[PDB]
């Protein structure tokens, strides 16, 4: 137990090292570093201190362990004090009760199990045996054999014994409990004969077995009978202990735990001051003032909605400095339109996604493991479930928004906004699709295609800021220079992009535009220039992902159309209810698969994320993957 | 191809066992009786008369004729893989030759297990004086260990250190080499060996707790340099933190002998996975391991029987 | 229906090649990658995403077929 | 029934092509994974529900065939 | 239904094709998946109800053929 103060633990980036350092130091807080290389070599904890820590571990662990056997738990909170002695003492009686009873319960189950099982064979043998292991004049060898065994066992026995033995059996079920009876002196041959056959003298293993067959049989009735009842008591006490003491167990546990970490924190700083993070021991007087602010970069242990919620989490990754260009934070608002807009469905697609959203944001007990959804109950990881309760609401809003993207989308089908097509039909709106037919369809084709290009433009802007402002000249040279090519790209594109609408606002413009491209790739020299080919490949990919996100999207709406509306023959009316045979079915299948579509937004994003357009990852590289960053 | 043949050849081969009950008898079998029991079994086919050196010799030959035959077959992907296993023990043998070579100890007393390279390679290597020359000999037919030995030899010609740094380096070569297949099971068992070797080495070296990595062989998958280090610092709590890891029978163990037993069981449980593994190397691999496991018990029990040594003396160690 | 236009036929043929080839390709792509996985499922319910993540990239191909089919429609 | 024009003639074929082809794709996809799958059951009956779910996605090919076979007949 | 016009010859050929192609795929599927299993079975007798269910999945392909063929002929 150190000199008075509550230890505080923080770790973070280089920027937070400083902000943090200042915040602890001025008040009258002690033993602070990084603030010198190791004057905590003159704060090396005593062996005694290490010992106290050691004790705390026994207690900490003991609580956990005991909680386990008991069959209940506790979970980590915010540290608190009690005194070690109180906690140890607290831990001890209960651990002793729970532990004793847990064993007893186990034994009881076993007693029951064996005794019932053994009850029948011992009884069969006993009934036959009319007492003979009682006798030494006759010796009896019980053994069980199936009737599979009986002619063979009989031949082996017969061969050794002749007729100087009694082989009798009364059945046990699927075989017969058997006795070979022999005279004294015949015993040795008698065991060997059964053994040769592969059978052998059978009774229960250990002390109970030795007892007369008759006696063993009695015991088996008794143990089998006794044990469940007895089990109830042992189990009851245990259950009772868990029930009452759980809070307590946890409080000791938490208390102890907070010490185990706390003590360790002291030891390491003592020892060798770490680096970009920040240690200290902070007094009772000092302790709140430093903690309230935190500047969003570290990790501690003390002692409208659609736009904000995941967006709030990207804010934390903005704050870390470790390089010379802007931190990676744009992603959540880049995601959102498409996230909502993936669902751009019709009658069965977008407009049915609702059922799920109120179930998940709300609570649904309909499910075999899901009960109250706030409580994350799952056949899959529970822990994982709790965190994205926040998400259930943001997803519910997504479900609401996707429904909206059903009526704007449905403009170019039915509705009103840019087209005039009936504001609402009479039978099944979206009987068939305007979009299935080419002109409407075509506009949607061109629509995705542009969007992949847009994500590329954002990336190279970032690229030039990166190499510029990080002074990665090779990269700077790359982000500006690569843009040199583009005018010529537009040139060629136009004669196919409007076909008749364009193609000739530019031409052999490419011949000089291509030169502009390569100029500074060549200025750095770069003994590996051809490699720019791959930068071009991404563009086609960006397009493809959006295109698929759309097309698979469209396909989704069209299954409600061949699943409820029109398809069969040339397309007919009664297909409506012929398909209803199918109709209930298509809905659920559809639901499962569209989840696959939303991983494509992210697939698109993944193209951009590791392509060094304001990023720290580059197949690793000190910083946590982006994988972990975006999820909630 | 030819693991159609191999698993099948193995399927027949797996029968010549000396059952668990063999060993149970042996606890209760005197040496003569132990010997009698052996002579009636497949080891008995290499046993002439009675006597321990003969039992052990019988073991070598028994393993040899059913497994040792196999390295000459090297042709399948699998055969090469099997070659790696044998190479490792043999790598020991090679070390035995190297060390023998260094101390004026003659070539002649270093038995080798069935070798990929023949007697004459070993002889030449021994006979090829310079540490480079010895290493160069082993390379003549090809031997990733030759080159590795050389790789280590490039910096100095200090035999013992070369052997030590080589063993780490070789198991490092092996890590790539085993990866260079695929036929996972050998790879898996080996991975457990990496972890096991780390545990025992840290164990051997514990209380030293120096710069751990010189003794930490890499390829830990549930073990790491620090866990190794901690154990080497004397912190036994590592095994208690290496629980729920694949190695559960080591939990709370504080002796190397029992440690080796638990490890053997864990790894054995892994070896046992192969029983009808196709090109997947498990059926042959497991089979080699069976012969191994049998051999361990036989030799142990042979002595037990020989000296009349307790049942309790063998009791931990002839079961897993 | 009935006697198809000479034009309708040229596109109608090619309509099939896109759906069949991509569909076949996706199933097989998923199958080998799918084959490697199984010990992990057992081991870690949480890690499960990796084998799964693997499957998603091939998924683009079939969808591509639908897009070209879409432009053709009303000529077919 | 009876005679058919060029659309009908083209579709009549494809109703068959569809049913045969999907089955073939399903089988190949199944062969690699299916071979892989079994050891896990032996070990774990518990995971078996997961396994029961596990095999399923390539199998989708067959079902598409029945709807399309249905659709073709009637332009046939 | 027996001899007739232009449509019918086309369905009659393809009716067979439906059956033949699916049969090859099912067989291939059984060969790899089937091969792994027996050792697992050797150990796990336990699996036997499961074993009746496990093998069962590629085989659906054949059933798919009988409806399309029957409905085609043996129903036309």
């Amino acid at each position: 137990m150190i000199a008075p103060m509550e230890k505080l633990v923080l770790a973070g980036p280089k920027g937070r090292a400083k902000e943090l350092l200042q915040s602890l130091q001025q008040a009258g807080v002690v033993h602070l570093e990084t603030l010198r290389p190791e004057a905590l070599s003159a704060y090396q904890l005593s062996p005694e201190e290490r010992a106290e820590l050691r004790r705390w571990e026994a207690v900490s662990a003991g609580a956990e362990h005991t909680l386990s056997l008991l069959g209940l738990e506790a979970e980590p909170a915010r540290p608190f004090p009690e005194g070690l002695e109180a906690a140890e003492k607290a831990l001890s009686p209960i651990q002793a009760h729970a532990e004793g009873l847990t064993r007893q319960k186990q034994e009881l189950e076993e007693e029951l199990a064996l005794a019932q099982a053994y009850l029948e064979p011992l009884e069969r043998l006993a009934a036959l045996a009319h007492g003979l292991d009682k006798s030494p004049f006759l010796r009896v060898i019980p053994f069980l054999l199936t009737e599979k065994e009986l002619p063979l066992v009989e031949e082996a026995l017969r061969k050794a014994l002749e007729d100087r033995y009694l082989l009798a059996h009364e059945a046990y079920a699927g075989g017969v409990a058997a006795l070979v009876v022999v005279h004294r002196k015949e015993v040795d041959q008698a065991k060997a004969a059964l053994s040769r056959a592969g059978v052998a003298e059978l009774r229960l293993p250990g002390a109970l077995g030795e007892l007369p067959l008759s006696e063993a049989a009695r015991r088996l009735k008794e143990r089998a009978e006794a044990a469940p009842r007895e089990l109830s008591e042992v189990r009851q006490h245990l259950a009772k202990l868990a029930r009452e003491s759980a809070s307590t167990l946890q409080s000791l546990w938490t208390r102890a735990q907070d010490e185990v970490a706390r003590l360790k924190a002291l030891e390491e700083l003592a020892s060798g001051r770490f680096g970009f993070a920040l240690l200290g021991y902070v007094p009772v007087k000092a302790k709140p003032k430093v903690e309230e602010a935190l500047a969003r970069h570290k990790e501690s242990v003390v002692y409208n909605p659609p736009w904000a919620k995941p967006f709030e989490l990207l804010v934390s990754f903005l704050n870390t400095p470790k390089y010379g260009t802007f931190d990676p934070t744009p992603v959540v608002p880049v995601f959102f339109p498409f996230w909502f807009g993936m669902i751009v469905g019709d009658i069965g697609y977008a407009l049915l996604f609702y059922l799920v959203g109120r179930w998940l944001s709300g609570y649904v007990k309909r499910n075999e493991p899901l009960v109250i959804d706030l409580f994350a109950l799952k056949l899959k990881p529970q822990v994982i479930g709790k965190l994205v309760h926040i998400l259930n609401w943001m997803v519910f809003w997504t479900v609401v928004w996707g429904v909206i993207y059903g009526e704007f989308f449905g403009t170019f089908l039915e509705h009103l906004g840019v087209f005039g097509t009936p504001e609402h039909p009479g039978l099944i709106p979206i009987l068939i699709h305007r979009i299935d037919t080419a002109k409407t369809a075509n506009l949607l084709i061109l629509l995705s295609v542009a969007f992949g290009v847009v994500l590329v433009f954002f990336g190279l802007a970032l690229r030039a800021y990166l190499g510029l402002k990080h002074r990665h000249m090779a990269h700077f040279w790359e982000g500006v220079g690569y843009l040199g090519g583009l005018v010529g790209v537009l040139a060629l594109a136009a004669s196919y992009l409007g076909n008749l609408q364009a193609g000739w606002l530019q031409g052999l413009m490419y011949l000089g535009f291509g030169v502009f491209l390569l100029a500074v790739l060549m200025s750095r020299i770069w003994l590996m220039i051809p490699e720019i080919f791959t930068q071009a490949g991404h563009i086609l990919s960006h397009i493809r992902i959006y295109a698929v996100g759309a097309a698979g999207g469209i396909l989704a709406g069209l299954l409600t159309d061949v699943g409820f509306a029109l398809a069969e023959r040339l397309g007919l009316l009664g297909v409506l209810l012929g398909l209803l045979v199918a109709g209930v079915l298509h809905l659920l299948i559809l639901l499962l698969t569209t989840l696959g579509h939303m991983l494509q937004p992210i697939r698109l994003l993944w193209v951009e994320f590791f392509t060094k357009f304001g990023f720290y990852e580059e197949n690793g590289r000190p910083y946590r993957p982006f994988k972990s960053v975006r999820e909630a | 191809d030819d693991f159609a043949y191999l698993n099948a050849r193995v399927r027949v081969r797996r029968g010549t066992l000396l059952k668990e009950s063999f060993f149970q008898e042996a606890l209760d079998l005197s040496f003569a009786d132990f010997l009698r029991l052996l002579s009636e079994t497949v080891y008995g086919g290499e046993l002439a008369g009675q006597g321990l050196p003969d039992v052990d010799r019988a073991v070598l030959r028994t393993q040899a004729k059913l497994v040792g035959d196999l390295p000459r077959l090297v042709t399948g992907e699998a055969r090469e893989a099997v070659r790696l296993l044998l190479l490792r023990n043999d790598l020991h043998n090679l070390q035995a030759l190297l060390r023998a070579k260094a101390t004026g100890r003659p070539f002649e007393e270093v038995l080798l297990l069935p070798g990929t390279l023949r007697e004459e390679v070993w002889r030449q290597a021994y006979e090829a004086q310079d540490p480079a020359g010895m290493a160069q000999v082993l390379a003549v037919p090809g031997h990733p260990l030759a080159r590795a030995l050389r790789a280590v030899l490039r910096e100095t010609q200090d035999l013992a250190r070369v052997e030590a740094l080589l063993a780490k380096r070789f198991f490092e070569d092996v890590a790539k080499a085993a990866k260079g297949l695929d036929q996972p099971a050998l790879r898996d068992y080996l991975a457990l060996e990496v972890d096991a070797e780390n545990l025992r080495t840290a164990f051997k070296l514990q209380g030293s707790g120096l710069a751990p990595d010189a003794f930490f062989l890499k390829g830990g998958r549930f073990v790491d340099r620090v866990r190794f280090a901690r154990l080497m610092e004397g912190d036994y709590a590592v095994l208690d933190e290496l629980s729920g890891t694949p190695f559960s029978g080591l939990s709370g163990v504080r002796d190397l002998k029992a440690l080796e037993r638990g490890l053997r069981c864990v790894l054995l449980k892994e070896a046992k996975k192969g029983v009808q593994d196709p090109l997947g190397v498990g059926l042959v691999l497991a089979y080699v391991k069976e012969r191994e496991w049998e051999a361990v018990r036989l030799r142990l029990l042979a002595r037990r029987a020989y000296f009349g040594l307790p049942r309790a003396q063998v009791e931990e160690e002839v079961v897993c | 229906a009935a006697s198809g236009g000479l034009d309708r036929g040229l596109i109608a043929v090619g309509m099939g090649l896109a759906v069949g080839l991509a569909a076949l390709g996706t199933g097989v792509a998923q199958a080998r990658i799918g084959a490697a996985g199984v010990g992990a499922i057992a081991e870690d319910r949480s890690n499960f995403g990796t084998a799964l993540i693997f499957l998603l990239l091939p998924e683009t191909l079939v969808i591509f077929g639908l897009l070209i089919a879409f432009i053709l429609n009303g000529r077919l």
